[PDB]
C-alpha cells in the first residue's frame, strides 16, 4: 500500500534534461525525503551508526591492505611496521581494531530495538531477515580480520572455528581441510583469508542496499508499533516527516556523539577490548593460558561450552541417535541454532499486538533476555567450574526458551494495554 | 612511584627514557630482542630523543648481519633493527611485550572495576625483574636453572610443591632467567640512585616506548578529536534545539 | 525445422552442465595444493630428555606430545577401568583395533620391552584442537585444555569436558635407544 | 520519455505479499522485459560479453587473491607457485590475464560500434560519459594487475606510468612519490598496488549499475538511428521486442561463441599476448631491450612517442610557454587528451542525423578512424626511426582532428540519405 | 628438429623427457638454477616421470640447505628446489627461461604472422647450445671469457665486428658461457645416437617443462572446452532458429 | 534569518572541516614512511673495474652508473657545442650552477686532477625514468633508453628524444683511490 507523499516532478530546465537520461535526481529525492514517522525515539539512530561504521570499516580497511603482507614469515611484522613506520599507522590500525567492536556493540542495541518494538513482525519480515544474512557475514567477516596480523589470538581462533566445520559428520572433514587448505592452519589459509576479509564487507554494503530497500518498502517502523495512514495524505502528513531535514539530522547528532564517544576510546584505551596474547607471534605448538574470544563473540562462546556431556539434553541425544550428536558437534548446532532461533521471531510471534510499551508482560521477558545476554558475555570469561556451568547453563537454556516457548505462548496468554491508532495521537500527548 | 605516561594527558618521561635505555644495553641485550624495532627511533620525537650521528656509532657496535643482498657480513647501521637475541639460554624477543603481558585477573574476570586505573603491562615488567626470590615452600638445591620468581605465574612448579590436590599451592612460579639486576649495576647522568629498584622502575618505562613509540602523539590526537567532535557535536545540539521547536 | 520441443529446456540443461563444471574448478582451487599434499616421517633424539617430563616438538603443522611417564603417571594411570572412558577405542595407528588399556598407549624401547614409560600422542585436542597444559594440571593428574575446558589423564584418555576421543597416538616407532622415528 | 510496455501486475498470492516488503520480482521483471527495439544486429552483443568478462575477471580476481602474496621478496614466486601447485591454478592465471585482453579487445569493438551509431548523440549522453569513466578505472585497473607479479614488465611499466605524473609541473613530483609511496618503485608501491587493484574493479561494477541505469531511462538505441514509437502502446510493439527471450538469448549465443573462442585461446596459445619478458623477474638496475607495453595500451602508447621534440607543434608550444610543455609534459597531455577528445564526442558531432548508414560521407572517415586505431596499435610495436616517426605522427594527428575538425564540420558540409520513420519499416525491408 | 608437444594436441614425450633430465644434472646444474622448481615433480605425471624413492635418493645428492628453522644444514629433500646456482661464472637461474626468452620479431615487436606456426622459446634453447662458432669476418682473436654465439643476440659483441655506424657485422653476439657440449658429454637408457644435436635436441624439450608441467593438461582442458562450449553454441543456434521464426 | 538560518549553515561549515582533517590523514599514509624516509650515503670500492666499460650499482631504489670514459667517448665528448645540447646545465650537485661541460660532468681523482676520466651520473633516465642500454648504443656514441628512444652523448647529455634533461650526477665525492663516497 504504501505511505503516500508528494514524489519527484522534475521542475527546473536542469533537472528535466537529467530525468531523461538518468533520473539519480529524484530517487536521492524520494529517499532523502519520505514519510517517516515522527514519534521515533534514539534507540532509532542505531543504523545510520551502523551504516557509517560499516564505510569507516571499508575505508581504513583499504589502508591497512596497502602496507599489511599477507603471508605467515611478513604478517605480524607488517602489521607491527604500520604501528611504527606508517604516517599515521597506528591511528589507522587502532580505528579499524576498536571499529569492529563499535560496528558489534551497536549491532546489538540495534538488535535489542527491534526485538523490542515487533519490528521482526510485519510488515518488516524481510526486513528482518536480510539482516539475519548481514549478520552472520559480519561476524565471519570479524572473523577473518582477527586471524590475519597471526598473534596466538588469530592462530588459535582459526584453528578452533575452521575445526567447528570439522564437526559436522561425515562431509565435515572434508569442508575442514577445504577452508583450511589442508592438514593444518599453515599459509594457505592466511592467504585465503585475506582475500575473503576483503570480499565479504561488500557484499555487505550490497546487503545495506537491500536493507534499506526493504525498510522503505515496509514504510518505516514506529514505538506505538501502528501503521503510518495509508489512506489520506494529509493525514499522513500528521503522521509523518520527511528524513530530510529531520531525522538526517537526528541520526547526525547521535552519531556525532557515537564518533565522540569512539574516538576518546581509540586515543585514550585502544587495547582494552584486544586481547594482549594476540601480541604474541603465533605459536602452532602453545595455546595460551588464558585464550578468551573477542568479547562480541562472548555470548555465543558460552553457548557452545554450555553443553559439555553431563548436561543431560545432550546426554539423551548422544543416546538417541547413539554416538553422533555427541557434545562436540551438539554444543555447535546448539550455537549455531542459538541464533537460528534469533532468525525465527517473526514466525514465533503469535501476538499481533505489534509493538512493546502496549504490552506489560512481553515487556518484563525481555529485560530478562537483555540480561541473559549480558550475563551471557560475563560467562564467557568465566571458567568451566562450578557454579559458572550451571550459570552459563541457565543463560543458555533461558535464552533458548524465549524464542521457542515463551514467545508462541504470551500470544494466547496476555491481553494487551492503551494502544493508540495514530502516530500523531502519542506525538501529540507531549504537545 | 607511578609512572609519567599512564594519565589521562601526560607523557613520556624525557628523562626516564634515555635512563632506562641504558639498562638494556647493558644488561638484557645479551638475552632479549628487538626484531620489530628499528634502531633509528632513539633519536625520534616523543621518545628518548638522542643524537643522529651517536645513534649512527652505538648502532655499529651492535653484531654483524648477513646482508640481504651481497649475503655477506657488515656492521650494523641504524636503519636497521636491534638483533634477535633468541638463540639458547635466551628469552622471548622483547620487541613488543610490555603490550603482550597483562595478567591482570578481575574483577569478574572480564575486566570490571578497572576505573580510577590502567590496563596492565609494564607494571608487569617492574614486578617480574623486583621478585626474584628465595624459593620458599620446600624444593632443595634449586631446580638448576629455573630460579623463583613471585610474579611469574605461568612457568615451573614442581609437584612436591604443586600439590597432592592438582594447583599449585604457591604465588608464582619458576623462571628460567637469572635474577638480572644485582643492584647498582651501571652509572646515570641526570644524578638519579641506581638502585635495583630505581633500575626496573627505569627499564619498564623504555620498553613499554618499545610497544607505543608513538604514544604522545595519541595524547596531542586525543585533545583536538575532544575540541573536534566535540563542538561538532555542541553545534548539532543547538541545530536541533531551533529547528525542532516548530514541532516540540 | 524439425529438432524442436525440449530443446529449450534442452538448452538450459547445457546452461547448467557448462556454467556448472566451470564453477566446480572454483571449488577445487581451495584444497590442499602440492606445497602442503604430502608430508613424511622425521627423527626425534630423545635421548637426552629428562624423567618425569615432556617434550613437545611440531609434525605436520601441529604438535606432538612426548612425555617420559613418572612413578604417579603409570600407577594412576594403570588404575582406571576400561569401561570409565568415553572413547574406550586405544587411539592407536600401531596398535589399530586395540582398546584404551595403558598397555595401547605405548610404545617399544629396546624394540620390545614397553614399560609404560613411553607416551607419545600428538598436542591436537580432541574438540576443537587446541593445545592441553601440561605437568599435571587440571583436575586429571593430567592436561588442561584451556580453549573449551576439556580434561584429559596421564595416558591422554579423556576424561571431563566436550572433547569425544582420547588424544590419536601416530605412526611412532623407536630405532634404537637415543632415537624415535614417527613412521 | 519511457518506450511503453505492460509493466508489473503482482498477480499470484506469492508475489502479492513479496510485493508488500520486497519488489525485486517486478524490478528483475520490469528490467528483463524491456521494449528493446528488434533490428538490432550483432555489433550489439558486445555489452553482455562485456558484463560477463567484468564477472569472469572479478571472479577469477578472488582465487588468484587466496594465493599470491603481495611483497617483493615472495611475489613473483607466489604467481609462480600458482602455476605449479594449486589445483587448476595455471588454468585461473592464464584466464585472469588472458581475460583482460578479451575485457579490452572487446571494449574497443564495443566503443566503435558506439561511434558509428551516434549511441554518444542524444539521448545517450549520459550513457557515454559514464562509460568514460568505465573506461578510465578499467585502464588503470589492468594497470595496477600487470604490476603484481614483479617481473620486467612489471616493474619497468610503474616507473614509466607513475613517472607519467611527475610530468604535471610543479605539484607532479609530489603526486610522483605520493603514488610510489616514496624515492622509487620498491615495496610500497606493490603493496599499495595490490590493494587498489582489488578496490577498483568494484568501483566498475558500480559503475555498470549506472550504466545498465541509464541505457534503460534513455531507452535502448538502434541502427537506423531513430527513436522507438513513444506515442501509442501497439506502435511501440511492433518497433520493439522484449529483452528476455529475445535478446537475452542471442547476446547468450555470441558470448558462448566468444567464449568459444577465449577458451581455445587460453588452451593453445596463452602467452602470445604476454611479453615473455615478464617471465623475467624484476630487475630494478636494468631495464630491458625489448620493452612493449602490453597490446591494448599500445596505440595510446604511440600517441605519448609521436610528440617528440622534433615535432614542430611541440616546438611551438614548448616555445610559447618558453619551458614548460616540453615533448615530455607535451606528449602527456597529448595521450591524456588524445581520450579526452572521444569524451568529447557528443559534443562534437553537429550532425543532427543520429545513425551510420544513413550518412556516407561520415561512413568513409569513420572507416579511416578503425584503420587509424589499428594502424595506431601497430605503430606502437615499431622503433622512433623513419618511417615510424612519420607514421606514428600521422595516426596520432588524424586521430586527434576527426575529434576536432572532421566531426563539427561533417554536421554542415554534408546532407543525409534515405532514412526511415520507423524501427519496423527497416526491418520489414527484406521481404 | 620438430617437438612433441607443440602441435595442436601433441603431448609430452616421456622418453624425451627423461633423456634431457640427465643433461641438466650431468652438465647445466653447477652453472644454473631452478629455483621455483619443486624436485618432487619428476615423479609427477605428464612429465619424465620417475620413481618417487629414486627422487630421494637424487635429492639426497644435491647440496645443503641452511634449513629455516633449525638454522642450520642438511642433505637436501625432495620436498626442496633445485638450488640457486647464481654465485659467481654462473648464469641465469633458468627456473622459468623457456618462456621467458622469445627473440622473435612480426613486424612487430610483440608480434605478427605466426599462423601456421607458436611462440618461441625452447627453440631458442636448442639454437643457443648448437650455435657455437669460430669468430666470422674479423673479431679474430676472443674477448677473454666472452665466447662467439651465433644465436645470443644481446650480449657483448667487440666493435671492432660490430661496426662503424650501428649494429653488428658479425651475426649473434659475444656470451659469457663456455661451449657446454663437447660431443657425447653422457650416455642414453633407450639407445638413441648421444650427438651434440641429439643433446641439445633432448634439453629444450625438458626445460620447456620446467615452464609448462601441467601443459598436456591444458591440451586435455582445451577438448574439452571444445565440446562444452561447442555444442552450448550449436544449442544455443537451434535456439534462435526455431525461437525466432515467428518474426523471421 | 540568523536567529534561524546563521546556526545552519555553520554547523555544515564544522560538518566540512571536521571531515576533510579527518580525510586528510586518509592521503598522507600513502607517503614515505619510516622505512624508506631516509637513506644515507654509500663507499664503492671502484679499485678494480676494468677500462672503458660502465659499472651499475643500487643506491636509494635506482641505479647509478659509473663508466671510466675510453678515449674516444673524452675527445667526442669534448667535440661537443655547449649551445647545442637542450638542458646547458651541468646536471651536477657537486658543481651546482655550472653548464653542462664535458669538466662540468666529472669527478675529480685523489681529490683534485679531474682528467674526463670519471663520469659518475645516475641511471635514472629524464623521460620516464627508464634505464639507458651503456656501451656505445643508439646514435651518440653513448646511451639508448629503449622505452622511448631518448638519445644520449659520452657526457650522459641529453639529444635525441623526448627526455628533457641530462643524466644528474649525484653528491659523488673520493676518499682514497679505491673507493668513492656517494655523499
Ligand atoms: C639471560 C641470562 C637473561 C637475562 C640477562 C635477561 N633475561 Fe629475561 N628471560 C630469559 C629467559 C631464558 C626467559 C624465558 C621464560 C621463562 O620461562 O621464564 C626470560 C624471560 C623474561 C620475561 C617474560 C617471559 C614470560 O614467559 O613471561 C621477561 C618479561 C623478561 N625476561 C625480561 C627481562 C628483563 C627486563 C631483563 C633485563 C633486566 C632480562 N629479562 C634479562 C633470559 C634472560
Ligand atoms: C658455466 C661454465 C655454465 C655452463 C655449464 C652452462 N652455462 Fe648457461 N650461462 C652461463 C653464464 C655466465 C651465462 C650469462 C649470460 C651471457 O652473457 O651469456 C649463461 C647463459 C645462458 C643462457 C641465456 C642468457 C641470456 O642472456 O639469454 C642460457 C639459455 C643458458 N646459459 C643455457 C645453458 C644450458 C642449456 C646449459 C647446459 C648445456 C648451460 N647453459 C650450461 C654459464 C654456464
Ligand atoms: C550492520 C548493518 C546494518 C545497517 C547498516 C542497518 C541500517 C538500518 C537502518 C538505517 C534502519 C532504519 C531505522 C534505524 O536506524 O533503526 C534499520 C532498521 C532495521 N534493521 Fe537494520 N541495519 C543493520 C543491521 C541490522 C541487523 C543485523 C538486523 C537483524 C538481525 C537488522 C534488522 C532491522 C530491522 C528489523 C529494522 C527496522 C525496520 C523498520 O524500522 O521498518 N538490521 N537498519
Ligand atoms: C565489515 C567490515 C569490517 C570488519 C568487521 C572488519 C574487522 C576487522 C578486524 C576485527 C580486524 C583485526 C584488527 C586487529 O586485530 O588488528 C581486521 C583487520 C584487517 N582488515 Fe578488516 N574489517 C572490515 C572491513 C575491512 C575491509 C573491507 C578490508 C579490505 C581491504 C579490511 C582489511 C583488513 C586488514 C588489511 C586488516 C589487518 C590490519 C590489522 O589487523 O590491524 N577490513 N578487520
Ligand atoms: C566495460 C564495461 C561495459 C559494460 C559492462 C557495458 C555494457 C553495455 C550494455 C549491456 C549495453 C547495451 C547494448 C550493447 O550491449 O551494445 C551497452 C551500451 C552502450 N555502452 Fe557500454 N558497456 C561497457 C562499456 C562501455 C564503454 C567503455 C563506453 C564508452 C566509451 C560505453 C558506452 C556505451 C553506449 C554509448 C552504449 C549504447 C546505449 C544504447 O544502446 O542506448 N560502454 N553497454
Ligand atoms: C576489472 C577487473 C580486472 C582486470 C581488468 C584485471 C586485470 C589484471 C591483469 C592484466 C593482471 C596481470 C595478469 C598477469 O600478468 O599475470 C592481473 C593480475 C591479478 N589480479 Fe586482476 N583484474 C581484474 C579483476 C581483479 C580483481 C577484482 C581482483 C581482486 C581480488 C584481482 C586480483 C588480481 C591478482 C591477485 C593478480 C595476480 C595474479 C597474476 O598476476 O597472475 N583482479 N589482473
Ligand atoms: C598509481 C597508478 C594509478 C593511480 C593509475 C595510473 C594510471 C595511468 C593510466 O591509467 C588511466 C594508464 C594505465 C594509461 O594512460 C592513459 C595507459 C594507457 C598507459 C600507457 C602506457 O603503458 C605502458 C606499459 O604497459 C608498459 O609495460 C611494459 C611500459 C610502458 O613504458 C614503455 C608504458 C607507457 O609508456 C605508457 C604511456
Ligand atoms: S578445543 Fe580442547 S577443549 Fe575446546
Ligand atoms: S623513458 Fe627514458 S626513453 Fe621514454
Amino acid at each position: 500500500s504504501g505511505i503516500p507523499h508528494d514524489h519527484y516532478e522534475p521542475k527546473t530546465g536542469i533537472e528535466k534534461w537529467l530525468h531523461d537520461r538518468l533520473p539519480i535526481v529524484g530517487l536521492v529525492y524520494d529517499t532523502i525525503m519520505i514519510p517517516t514517522p515522527k514519534n521515533l525515539n534514539w534507540w532509532w539512530i542505531w543504523g545510520i551508526v551502523l551504516a557509517f561504521t560499516l564505510v569507516l570499516q571499508i575505508v581504513t580497511g583499504i589502508v591497512l591492505a596497502m602496507h599489511y603482507t599477507p603471508h605467515v614469515d611478513l604478517a605480524f611484522a607488517s602489521v607491527e611496521h604500520i604501528m611504527r613506520d606508517v604516517n599515521g599507522g597506528w591511528a589507522m590500525r587502532y580505528i579499524h581494531a576498536n571499529g569492529a567492536s563499535l560496528f558489534f556493540l551497536a549491532v546489538y542495541i540495534h538488535i535489542f530495538r527491534g526485538l523490542y518494538y515487533g519490528s521482526y513482525k510485519a510488515p518488516r519480515e524481510i526486513t528482518w531477515i536480510v539482516g539475519m544474512v548481514i549478520y552472520l557475514l559480519m561476524m565471519g567477516t570479524a572473523f577473518m580480520g582477527y586471524v590475519l596480523p597471526w598473534g596466538q589470538m588469530s592462530f588459535w581462533g582459526a584453528t578452533v572455528i575452521t575445526g567447528l566445520f570439522g564437526a559436522i559428520p561425515g562431509i565435515g572433514p572434508s569442508i575442514q581441510a577445504w577452508l583450511l587448505g589442508g592438514p593444518a592452519v599453515d599459509n594457505a589459509t592466511l592467504n585465503r583469508f585475506f582475500s575473503l576479509h576483503y570480499l565479504l564487507p561488500f557484499v555487505i554494503a550490497a546487503l545495506v542496499a537491500i536493507h534499506i530497500w526493504a525498510f522503505h518498502t515496509t514504510g518505516n517502523n514506529n514505538p506505538t508499533g501502528v501503521e503510518v495512514r495509508r489512506t489520506s495524505k494529509a493525514d499522513a502528513e500528521k503522521d509523518t516527516l520527511p528524513f530530510w531535514p529531520y531525522f538526517v539530522i537526528k541520526d547526525l547528532f547521535a552519531l556525532a556523539l557515537v564518533l565522540l564517544g569512539f574516538f576518546a576510546v581509540v586515543a585514550y584505551m585502544p587495547n582494552y577490548l584486544g586481547h594482549p596474547d594476540n601480541y604474541v607471534q603465533a605459536n602452532p605448538l602453545s595455546t595460551p593460558a588464558h585464550i578468551v574470544p573477542e568479547w562480541y563473540f562472548l555470548p555465543f562462546y558460552a553457548i557452545l561450552r554450555a553443553f559439555a556431556a553431563d548436561v543431560w539434553v545432550v546426554i539423551l541425544v548422544d543416546g538417541l541417535t547413539f554416538g553422533i550428536v555427541d557434545a562436540k558437534f551438539f554444543g555447535v548446532i546448539a550455537m549455531f541454532g542459538a541464533i537460528a532461533v534469533m532468525a525465527l521471531a517473526p514466525w514465533l510471534d503469535t501476538s499481533k499486538v505489534r509493538s512493546g510499551a502496549y504490552r506489560p508482560k512481553f515487556r518484563m521477558w525481555f529485560w530478562f533476555l537483555v540480561l541473559d545476554f549480558v550475563v551471557l558475555t560475563w560467562v564467557g570469561a568465566m571458567p568451566t567450574e562450578y557454579p559458572y556451568d550451571w550459570i552459563s547453563l541457565i543463560a543458555s537454556t533461558y535464552w533458548f526458551a524465549y524464542f521457542l516457548v515463551i514467545l508462541p505462548l504470551l500470544g494466547a496468554t496476555e491481553k494487551p494495554e492503551p494502544i493508540p491508532a495514530s502516530i500523531e495521537e502519542d506525538f501529540n500527548s507531549h504537545y | 612511584h607511578a609512572f609519567s605516561f599512564e594519565g589521562i594527558f601526560g607523557k613520556y618521561d624525557q628523562a626516564q627514557l634515555r635512563r632506562g635505555f641504558q639498562v638494556y644495553n647493558e644488561v638484557c641485550s645479551a638475552c632479549h630482542g628487538m626484531k620489530f624495532v628499528p634502531i633509528r627511533t632513539l633519536a625520534d620525537d616523543g621518545g628518548p630523543q638522542l643524537d643522529p650521528t651517536f645513534v649512527r656509532e652505538y648502532a655499529a657496535g651492535l653484531d654483524t648481519i648477513i646482508d640481504k643482498d651481497s649475503g655477506e657480513e657488515r656492521d650494523r647501521k641504524e636503519t636497521d633493527m636491534f638483533p634477535t637475541r633468541v638463540g639458547d639460554g635466551m628469552g622471548p624477543d622483547l620487541s613488543v611485550m610490555a603490550k603482550a603481558r597483562a595478567g591482570f585477573s578481575g574483577p569478574a574476570g572480564s575486566g570490571m572495576n578497572q576505573l580510577f586505573k590502567g590496563m596492565g603491562g609494564p607494571e608487569y615488567i617492574y614486578n617480574y625483574v623486583i621478585g626474584f626470590e628465595e624459593n620458599p615452600e620446600c624444593a632443595p638445591e634449586g631446580i638448576d636453572g629455573y630460579y623463583y620468581n613471585k610474579t611469574f605465574q605461568i612457568g615451573g612448579v614442581p609437584d612436591t610443591c604443586k600439590d597432592a590436590a592438582g594447583v599449585k599451592i604457591t604465588h608464582g612460579s619458576w623462571a628460567r632467567m637469572p635474577p638480572p639486576l644485582v643492584d647498582d649495576q651501571v652509572t646515570y647522568e641526570d644524578g638519579t640512585p641506581a638502585t635495583v629498584d630505581q633500575m626496573a622502575q627505569d627499564v619498564s618505562a623504555f620498553l613499554m616506548w618499545a610497544a607505543e613509540p608513538k604514544l604522545v602523539a595519541r595524547k596531542q590526537m586525543g585533545l583536538v578529536a575532544m575540541v573536534m567532535l566535540g563542538l561538532l557535536s555542541v553545534m548539532l545540539y543547538l541545530t536541533n534545539k531551533r529547528l525542532w521547536a516548530p514541532y516540540k | 525445422g524439425t529438432r524442436r520441443d525440449f530443446l529449450y529446456h534442452a538448452t538450459a540443461a547445457t546452461g547448467v552442465v557448462v556454467t556448472g563444471a566451470a564453477v566446480w574448478p572454483l571449488i577445487n582451487q581451495m584444497n590442499a595444493s602440492a606445497d602442503v599434499k604430502a608430508m613424511a616421517s622425521i627423527f626425534v633424539d630423545v635421548s637426552a630428555v629428562e624423567v618425569g617430563t615432556q617434550l613437545t616438538v611440531k609434525w605436520r603443522g601441529k604438535p606432538v606430545f612426548i612425555r617420559r611417564r613418572d612413578e604417579k603417571d603409570i600407577e594412576l594411570a594403570r588404575s582406571v577401568p576400561l569401561g570409565a572412558l568415553r572413547d574406550t577405542s586405544a587411539e592407536n595407528a600401531n596398535k589399530p583395533g586395540a582398546e584404551a588399556t595403558d598397555e595401547n598407549r605405548t610404545l617399544p624401547a629396546f624394540d620390545g620391552t614397553n614399560t609404560g614409560e613411553w607416551l607419545v600422542m600428538l598436542g591436537v585436542c580432541t574438540h576443537l584442537g587446541c593445545v592441553p597444559m601440561g605437568d599435571k594440571s587440571g583436575d586429571f593428574g593430567g592436561w588442561f585444555c584451556p580453549c573449551h575446558g576439556s580434561h584429559y589423564d596421564s595416558a591422554g584418555r579423556i576424561r571431563k569436558g566436550p572433547a569425544p576421543r582420547n588424544l590419536d597416538i601416530p605412526v611412532a616407532a623407536f630405532v634404537d635407544e637415543t632415537t624415535i622415528k614417527l613412521g
